[PDB]
């Protein structure tokens, strides 16, 4: 499968010191994402 | 300051396996923040005023 690699979050919001104090002031879930897209990655050069 | 020490934060461990680590994305600053408006033609005549 095609392994990924995503800046998540300037999709998030794209460019907004304000933002990333919301998402800190949210959380780590676009953290937990990365890890999840690591592991995929990991798998799949293991797979191959 | 450093690359590692955030690798280290990323890790939240003081200790660094041997393999590669995903940290950050990089970022490319802005410069000459520019505002252009177009040719300008028609204005208004006020000395006729
Ligand atoms: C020194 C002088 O004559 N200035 C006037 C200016 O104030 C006016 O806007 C223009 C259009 O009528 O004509 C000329």
């Amino acid at each position: 499968m095609t392994k990924t690699s995503v800046d998540c979050t300037m999709y998030i919001c794209g460019d907004s010191t304000e933002c990333s104090n919301l998402l800190l002031q949210y959380g780590s879930f676009c953290t937990q994402l990365n890890r999840a897209l690591t592991g995929i990655a990991v798998e799949q050069d293991k797979n191959t | 300051l450093d690359p590692l020490s955030e690798t280290k934060c990323t890790l939240k461990s003081f200790t660094v396996e041997k393999g590669i680590y995903q940290t950050s994305n990089f970022r490319v600053q802005p410069t000459e923040s520019i505002v252009r408006f177009p040719n300008i033609t028609n204005l208004c005549p006020f000395g006729e005023v």
